[PDB]
DNA sequence: TGTCGCTAAGTTCACGCAGTATCCTGT
C-alpha cells in the first residue's frame, strides 16, 4: 500500500463504500430522543494534520455532504452536547455541557510492550494477536454477565488493537465517576515501567478474576508456552523469576537448567510454587501480568473523548477500522481486513448495494446485525 | 356616702320623641336579633399585632383616607379636576386636602394649614386664609374641598367649602317588618365611684336592667378605669384581671333573670386591655353555656345591627377630642356630630388626642362607617343629650359615675320602618 | 398519643426533610435550640478525642443522649407519649440549628459534620426489624434477594464479601442494588456485580444511607440561607441564631511582608496607612493591635513596634510610654481586668464603629465605595474579570464572599476551600498555602 | 389668708474649662 495513493482513493471510497445509512441508524438510536444525532460532536483530521472539532450535522444528508467535500483522513465521534457543537461559540459560558455517550475502551498493543517476545511498537504478528483475542473474552464476558451491557461492538483500530463500544442506553447516561468506576473495576494490571510486579492479589480471589483466569487458562498454553515461549533463554525466564520470591529462585534456576521446553520449565514453577501457601497465587499474578488487558482509564472516563470511527481508513496501514463478530473471534486476522486500496481496486472492476461487491461486504454485515439487535431493544422496551 | 343618699333617682333629665308612661318595659330579648353589622369589610373580632407602625404605612393611609373621601365627593359634586394644593393659582381653583395646625398648639383661625394627598399635590401643605369665607367649621384631619386662589403661590385663599356628604340610611329588608319595638338601655363607664372599688352604680344599673327587662344592654367601657385614684397610686390587693373578671361576672349572672342581650364594649381606659384603637373585643372571660348567647364582646367603635336597626357606638369621648380643635365661624355638638357623620369615621381627628393610641392600619380597616347609623351612641364628659343630627340620633347618656356623685343612663325604643322614624322614643334617665 | 398527637413520628431516625408547622413558645425554642448545640457539641468533642466506632464512644455518646433527653434508642411498646415529645423535640431543635448554621459555608460544613456523625450512631442502634421499617418509610427500597437466588450465587457471594464465614454467611441477607450507588464499592471490588446489580450485605449500608441523608442536607442548608431575610427582622431570635455557635453550654520585619501578601484588605489597608503617616487614630489602633496579636506577635514586639512606628509621627518617647503604652497593655490583658481580649471578626468590624473621614478601619468591602475599591482592585493587578466579580458580589452585600473570591484569585486557588470568618483565619490560610 | 422695702457679704451646690490619673471594647 502506497500512502501517498491515500488522497487518491479517499473520496471514492467516501462516495461509494463508507456505508452511511447504517452509521446514522447508529448514531441517531432510532430517533427516540429529539436532537440526539443533531448535538452529536465529530471530529476531522483533514491533510498535512489539519485538526477541526465541534463539528455537527442535521441528517444523514448533510454528513453525506460534508463529509464527501472535506474528504477527512480521520474521522472520531465524540460526545452528544446540551446544544449543537456547531453553534457551542453562541452557547453561553458554562451551559455547553457533555451529556451522554457510548462508553468506550480502548486496548492497544503498544501497551503490552514490556511482556511480549515477538514484535515491538507498533509491530503485530499471528504469534502476538492472540493477546488481543484474549483481552475481547475477558473484557466482553464481564460487560455481558457483570454490569449486563447488551449492546457491545467490537472494532478493530486499524493497526495495533481493538476499540469496544458499548451503546446501551443505561451505558450512555453515565456520569463520569460511574465511568472511572466500571474502568477501575475491569483494570487489575497496574503500574508503569518502573514496576516490575503489577498485579498483587489478595488472598481472597473475587470471582470477576476467577473467571478472567479461566478465560486466561484457556489460551494461556498456546500464547505464552509454545508460541511466545517466555521461558526460552535466561534473559527471558529470569523476568520470570524476577517476578517471584527470592527464596524459591536458586530452586528454580538450577532446575530451568534441566528443561529442555518451556512447557517443561512451566510444569516445574508450577510444581515448586505448589510445594512452597500464601503464594498459592503467584502463577496467577504471573499469568494476568502477561495476559490480562491493560486499560488506559483516561480513555474511558472523560465523557468527552474523541474516539477513531468505525470503518475509518487507517493512514498508515491502510486497513478498514471493520467491526469483528464476537462469535468468529477466534478466526478474525488483523491481517486481511480490507485495505482502501484493495477496496477501490474492487469497486473498479464491476447505487446502495455497489459495497456488496467488495471483500467489506461481510463486515457492515455483522454492523447490521448489530444495529439490529439495537432496534429491536429500542422496540421492545 | 354621697351616692346612697341621693334623691333624684329615676329623673328623666332629657326626653325625645314619643311620649311613654312612667315605666318602660321590654321583651327580655325574646325576639330580637342582634349581629355586627354585615358590610363589605370585615370587622374586628381578635387581636391584631401592633407597636410596629412604619412612617411609610401612616402616610399611605392617611393618603388614601384623603383620596378615597375626595373621590366620593367628585363624584357626588361632579367636580371637574382637582389642582395642587401648592402650585399658585391666579384664577380659582378647586383643591382636595386635610385640615391641620401650623403648630402643636390648638387650632385657631390663625394657624390653618391644608396637606394634598400624594395622588394630586404630591403631600405638599399650604397655609389657608379664612378671610374671604363667611362660614366655615374646621376641624383637623377634616378632608375638604375648596375653591380658591394662590395668588403669591404661598397662601391659598379659600372662597368656597363644600358641605360634606353622609352616607345614606341603611335601607331595612322585610324579614323584621313584624318584629316588636326593641328596648335598649345603654350605660357608660366608670361604673364606680372614685374613692371605691365596689360597683355601686353598676348595682343600681342592673337591678334596673331586671326590673324593666330591655332587650338590649349597651355597656362601655372603662370597666376598671386607669384614672381611678386607687389604680394609679396601687392600693388595689388583687390584680387588674381579676376585678375586671369580678365586674363582668356580676354583669352577666345579675342579668340573668332579665335574659338581655349584652353589648360591651372596650375602653381605651380599661387598665386590663390592649391600649390600642381600634380596640379589640374582650377576650378574658369566657361567658357560661347558659349566657354564651346574650353577651356579644364587640370592638371600639362598633355598628350593631338590631332587627335591621344600625346603632352605632363608640367608647371614646370624641366630643371632648374634637371640642377642643373645632373652629367655627359663629349648637357646636351638633356640628362636631355632623362631622363625624360627614366624614364617614368614627373618629376622624387628626393628629389624635394625647389620651388615644391610634394604629392607623387598624384605623384604616375598623373605622369606617359602612353607613349613617340611625342610633349614635356618644358617651362624653361633656353634659348628656339627645341630638337629631340629620336623621341620626345621636345619645350622650353621660357617665354612670361622675366623680363621687351617681351618674346617668340612656333608654330608647327602636323598631325598623318605623313611620323616618326609626327611634320611636329616647330618654336620658337617673342612676 | 395523648391529647394532640398523631403518626407525625413514626421512627426514631428521620432525614429531616418535612419542616415543622407548630407554633411553639419563645422558651421552647430556646432550650430546644441550646439542647441540640449541647447534643452537637459533645459529638464533635468525642469525634475528636476517641474513634468513632471505639466503645468508649458509644458509651460516652449514649450518656449525653440520656443527659440531653433526645431519641436514640428505640421501643418496640409503641408511640407513648413521652417518646413522641422526645421525638418533636429533636425534629424542632435540628430545624432550629439548620436557621442557625447556613450563615456561613464553614459553619455548614460543622453542622453537616455533627449531624452525620450523630446519624451514624443511631443507625449503628437499630435492630434489623427497626432498620427495614426505617428503609421503608423512606422510599429507600432496600431488600432483598431471595433465599433461593442467594444459594444459587453462594461462592460468588462468599468470595465477595471480605472476611465472611460460611455458616455466617449463610445467616447474613444480601440486597441488590443498581451498581451506579454503589461507586465506592465496586470500584476497589469488594461487591460482586451480576448484571448490573451488586449484592451489598446488611456494615456498609449505613454508608449509602449517609450518603443519601449528607445530600439531602446539604441543599436544605443551601435553601436555608437563601430564606434568611425573613428570619433577621425577628428581634427576638437574632441575638440566638446569629450568635449561636458562640454560645457558653515571629518577627517585626516580615509583618511588612505578609502586609505585602498575607494581610486580609482591611489589614493591608491599615498597615498602608500607618506607614504612610505613622500614626492611627483609636479605632484603627484598636483593629490593628487585635489583629497584630491573633497572628501572634508578643506584648514585647507589639510595644517595640509601635513605639517605633509612632516616634517617627514627631512625638516624644515618653508621650509614647506616658499614653500608648497603658493602651497596649490592656489590649494584651495585662492590667485592669486582665482578660485576653480576642481579635476582632469581619462580622464585628462590618457592624463595629462606622469609619468616617480620615479613618481607615472597617472591612474595605463593606467601608469603601465601588469606585474606590475597584480602583484599589486594579492597582492590586487583579484580572479585570476578578475585579468584576468581587465588585458584583459587594454589590450584593456577599462582602465576605468578595474576600473569599480576592483570596481565590490572589492565591491562584479556584475554590478557597474554607468560610472566611476572621481575619486572623485569612492570614493563616495564607501562611499555610504560602508556607 | 397677709406675711414692710433694698443692699450686701457669705456658704453650699451646680455646673464650664483645663489638667492629671485609671479602665474599655472581643469570642
Ligand atoms: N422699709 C424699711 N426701711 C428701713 C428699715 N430700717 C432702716 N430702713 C431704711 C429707711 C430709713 O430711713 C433708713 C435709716 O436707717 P437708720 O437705722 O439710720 O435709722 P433712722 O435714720 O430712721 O433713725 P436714727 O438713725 O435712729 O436717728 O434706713 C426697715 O426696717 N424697713
Ligand atoms: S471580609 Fe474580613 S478579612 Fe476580608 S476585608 Fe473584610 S474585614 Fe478584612
Ligand atoms: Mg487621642
Ligand atoms: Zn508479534
Amino acid at each position: 500500500y502506497d500512502p501517498a495513493s491515500l488522497p487518491d482513493v479517499l473520496p471514492l471510497y467516501y462516495r461509494r463504500l463508507f456505508p452511511f445509512y447504517q452509521y446514522f441508524r447508529w448514531l441517531n438510536y432510532g430517533g427516540v430522543v429529539k436532537n440526539y444525532f443533531q448535538h452529536r460532536e465529530f471530529s476531522f483530521t483533514l491533510k498535512d494534520d489539519v485538526y477541526v472539532r465541534y463539528q455537527s450535522f442535521n441528517n444523514q444528508s448533510e454528513l453525506e455532504k460534508e463529509m464527501q467535500k472535506m474528504c477527512p483522513y480521520k474521522i472520531d465521534i465524540g460526545a452528544v452536547y446540551s446544544h449543537r457543537p456547531s453553534l457551542h461559540n453562541t452557547v453561553k459560558s458554562g451551559t455547553f455541557q457533555a451529556q451522554e455517550k457510548e462508553l468506550v475502551f480502548d486496548i492497544d498493543m503498544t501497551d503490552y510492550d514490556d511482556v511480549r517476545r515477538c514484535c515491538s511498537s507498533a509491530d503485530i504478528c499471528p504469534k502476538c494477536w492472540t493477546l488481543m483475542t484474549i483481552a475481547v473474552r475477558i473484557l466482553d464476558r464481564a460487560l455481558a454477565e457483570d454490569f449486563g451491557f447488551k449492546h457491545r461492538l467490537w472494532v478493530y483500530s486499524g493497526r495495533r488493537g481493538v476499540h469496544c463500544w458499548v451503546c446501551d442506553d443505561s451505558a450512555r447516561k453515565l456520569s463520569q465517576a460511574e465511568r472511572s468506576a466500571v474502568a477501575e473495576y475491569l483494570s487489575v494490571v497496574k503500574g508503569g515501567e518502573e514496576t516490575i510486579k503489577k498485579v498483587q492479589l489478595p488472598e481472597t480471589i473475587h470471582p470477576f478474576i476467577g473467571k478472567s483466569l479461566k478465560m486466561v487458562e484457556r489460551y494461556f498454553e498456546k500464547y505464552a508456552l509454545v508460541d511466545q515461549d517466555i521461558l526460552e533463554n535466561k534473559q527471558c525466564w529470569d523476568k520470570v523469576i524476577a517476578l517471584v520470591p527470592e527464596v524459591a529462585r536458586e530452586s528454580l534456576l538450577r532446575e530451568f537448567s534441566k528443561a529442555r521446553s518451556s512447557v517443561e520449565r512451566w510444569d516445574k514453577l508450577s510444581s515448586c510454587l505448589e510445594a512452597t501457601r500464601r503464594y498459592s497465587n503467584i502463577p496467577k499474578e504471573i499469568m494476568l501480568q502477561f495476559c490480562y488487558p491493560r486499560l488506559d482509564v483516561n480513555v474511558s472516563k472523560g465523557l468527552n473523548h474523541l474516539l477513531k470511527s468505525p470503518f475509518s481508513v487507517h493512514p498508515k496501514t491502510g486497513r478498514i477500522s471493520v467491526p469483528i463478530d464476537c462469535k468468529k473471534l477466534d478466526q478474525f486476522d488483523p491481517f486481511s481486513v480490507p485495505t482502501i486500496s484493495l477496496i477501490c481496486s474492487e469497486l473498479d472492476n464491476v447505487r446502495t448495494r455497489d459495497y456488496k461487491r467488495t471483500s467489506l461486504a461481510p463486515y457492515i454485515k455483522v454492523f447490521e446485525q448489530f444495529l439490529d439487535k439495537l432496534d429491536q431493544s429500542r422496540k421492545g422496551e | 356616702q354621697k351616692y346612697g343618699s341621693r334623691t333624684n333617682r329615676g329623673e328623666v333629665v332629657t326626653t325625645y320623641g314619643e311620649l311613654q308612661g312612667t315605666t318602660w318595659n321590654g321583651g327580655s330579648g325574646s325576639n330580637t336579633n342582634v349581629e355586627l353589622f354585615t358590610s363589605l369589610d370585615e370587622p374586628l373580632t381578635k387581636m391584631y399585632k401592633f407597636m410596629f407602625q412604619k412612617l411609610m404605612d401612616i402616610r399611605e393611609v392617611v393618603s388614601i383616607k384623603i383620596e378615597e373621601l375626595g373621590a366620593s365627593l367628585k363624584d357626588h359634586f361632579q367636580i371637574d379636576e382637582f389642582t395642587s394644593v401648592s402650585l399658585p393659582a391666579q384664577e380659582t381653583v378647586t383643591v382636595l386636602g386635610q385640615i391641620g395646625c401650623d403648630s402643636n398648639g390648638k387650632l385657631n383661625s390663625k394657624s390653618v394649614i391644608l396637606e394634598g394627598d400624594r395622588e394630586h399635590s404630591a403631600g405638599m401643605q399650604v397655609p389657608v386664609d379664612l378671610s374671604e369665607l363667611k362660614d366655615y367649621s374646621l376641624f383637623p384631619g377634616q378632608v375638604v374641598i375648596m375653591e380658591g386662589t394662590n395668588s403669591t403661590g404661598r397662601r391659598f385663599v379659600p372662597t368656597k367649602l363644600y358641605e360634606g356628604v353622609p352616607l345614606p340610611f341603611h335601607q331595612p329588608s322585610k324579614e323584621f317588618e313584624e318584629c316588636p319595638q326593641q328596648m335598649v338601655i345603654t350605660a357608660c363607664g366608670p361604673f364606680t365611684t372614685s374613692d371605691t372599688i365596689t360597683y355601686d352604680a353598676l348595682k343600681d344599673l342592673i337591678d334596673i336592667v331586671n326590673r324593666d327587662r330591655p332587650d338590649i344592654c349597651i355597656l362601655l367601657g372603662p370597666f376598671l378605669d386607669a384614672k381611678h385614684e386607687q389604680i394609679e397610686n396601687l392600693q388595689l390587693t388583687v390584680t387588674f384581671e381579676d376585678v375586671f373578671k369580678r365586674c363582668l361576672k356580676m354583669i352577666i349572672e345579675g342579668t340573668r333573670p332579665s335574659g338581655c342581650h349584652l353589648v360591651i364594649v372596650p375602653s381605651l381606659r380599661d387598665v386590663h386591655h390592649d391600649p390600642v384603637y381600634p380596640q379589640p373585643p374582650f377576650s378574658c372571660f369566657e361567658p357560661a353555656k347558659e349566657d354564651k348567647e346574650r353577651v356579644h364582646f364587640v370592638a371600639d367603635p362598633c355598628t350593631l345591627s338590631v332587627n335591621g336597626v344600625v346603632i352605632g357606638m363608640t367608647s371614646t369621648d370624641l366630643l371632648f377630642h374634637m371640642g377642643a380643635e373645632e373652629i367655627s365661624s359663629s349648637d357646636r355638638f351638633s356640628r362636631i356630630l355632623r362631622h363625624i357623620l360627614t366624614q364617614r369615621s368614627y373618629y376622624p381627628l387628626y393628629p389624635p388626642n394625647e389620651e388615644i393610641n391610634i394604629d392607623y392600619e387598624a384605623l384604616y380597616s375598623y373605622t369606617p362607617m359602612p353607613v349613617t347609623p340611625d342610633v349614635f351612641i356618644v358617651p362624653s364628659e361633656l353634659r348628656y343629650f339627645i341630638k337629631d343630627v340629620t336623621g341620626c340620633i345621636c345619645i350622650n347618656p353621660g357617665r354612670l359615675t361622675k366623680g363621687l356623685v351617681g351618674g346617668t343612663y340612656a333608654r330608647f325604643l327602636v323598631k325598623s320602618g318605623a313611620m323616618r322614624s326609626t327611634c320611636i322614643s329616647a330618654q336620658v334617665v337617673r342612676v | 398519643t395523648g391529647d394532640r398527637k398523631g403518626d407525625l413520628y413514626p421512627s426514631s431516625l428521620q432525614f429531616y426533610q418535612h419542616p415543622p408547622t407548630e407554633n411553639i413558645s419563645l422558651i421552647e425554642f430556646e432550650t430546644f435550640a441550646i439542647e441540640r448545640l449541647k447534643l452537637l457539641k459533645a459529638v464533635e468533642n468525642l469525634g475528636v478525642s476517641y474513634v468513632k466506632n471505639s466503645e468508649e464512644y458509644s458509651k460516652k455518646l449514649e450518656l449525653e443522649l440520656r443527659k440531653l433527653k433526645f431519641p436514640y434508642r428505640p421501643l418496640h411498646e409503641e408511640i407513648s407519649d413521652d417518646v413522641y415529645d422526645l421525638r418533636r423535640k429533636d425534629h424542632i431543635s435540628h430545624f432550629i440549628l439548620r436557621l442557625a448554621y447556613c450563615q456561613s459555608e464553614d459553619l455548614r460544613r460543622w453542622f453537616i459534620q455533627q449531624e452525620m456523625d450523630l446519624f451514624k450512631f443511631r443507625f449503628g442502634l437499630l435492630t434489623k426489624e427497626s432498620v427495614q421499617e426505617f428503609l421503608k418509610l423512606n422510599d429507600l427500597q432496600y431488600v432483598a434477594i431471595s433465599e433461593d437466588e442467594k444459594n444459587m450465587h453462594k461462592e460468588d457471594l462468599m468470595n465477595s464479601s471480605f472476611g465472611l464465614s460460611l455458616t455466617k454467611m449463610e445467616d447474613t441477607e444480601f440486597y441488590k442494588v443498581p451498581f451506579q450507588a454503589a461507586l465506592d464499592l465496586v470500584r476497589p471490588r469488594k461487591v460482586f456485580l451480576w448484571r448490573g446489580f451488586a449484592f451489598i450485605p446488611h456494615k456498609d449500608i449505613v454508608s449509602i444511607v449517609l450518603n443519601d441523608f449528607r445530600a439531602k442536607l446539604s441543599k436544605a442548608l443551601a435553601l436555608s440561607a437563601r430564606s434568611l431575610p425573613v428570619v433577621q427582622s425577628d428581634e427576638r431570635l437574632q441575638p440566638l441564631l446569629n450568635h449561636l455557635s458562640h454560645s457558653y453550654i515571629i518577627s517585626l520585619e516580615q509583618i511588612d511582608g505578609f502586609a505585602a501578601k498575607s494581610f486580609p484588605l482591611c489589614m493591608r489597608q491599615l498597615h498602608k496607612s500607618l506607614r504612610e503617616n505613622h500614626h492611627l487614630r483609636h479605632g484603627g489602633r484598636m483593629q490593628y493591635g487585635l489583629f497584630l496579636k491573633g497572628i501572634g506577635l508578643t506584648l514585647e514586639q507589639a510595644l517595640q513596634f509601635w513605639r517605633l512606628e509612632f516616634t517617627k509621627g514627631k512625638v516624644d518617647s515618653e508621650k509614647f510610654d506616658k499614653v500608648y503604652a497603658y493602651s497596649i497593655r490592656h489590649n494584651y490583658g495585662k492590667e485592669g481586668k486582665r482578660t485576653d481580649y480576642t481579635p476582632y471578626s469581619c462580622m464585628k468590624v462590618i457592624l463595629s464603629n462606622p469609619p468616617s473621614q480620615g479613618d481607615y478601619h472597617g472591612c474595605p468591602f463593606r467601608h469603601s465605595d465601588p469606585e474606590l475599591l475597584k480602583q484599589k482592585l486594579q492597582s492590586f493587578k487583579v484580572p479585570s474579570s476578578g475585579i468584576n466579580q468581587i465588585l458584583e458580589l459587594v454589590k450584593g452585600m456577599h462582602y465576605q464572599l468578595a474576600c473569599q473570591k480576592y483570596f481565590e484569585l490572589t492565591h491562584s486557588v479556584d475554590d478557597c476551600g474554607f468560610s472566611l470568618n476572621h481575619p486572623n483565619q485569612y492570614f493563616a490560610e495564607s501562611q499555610k498555602l504560602l508556607t
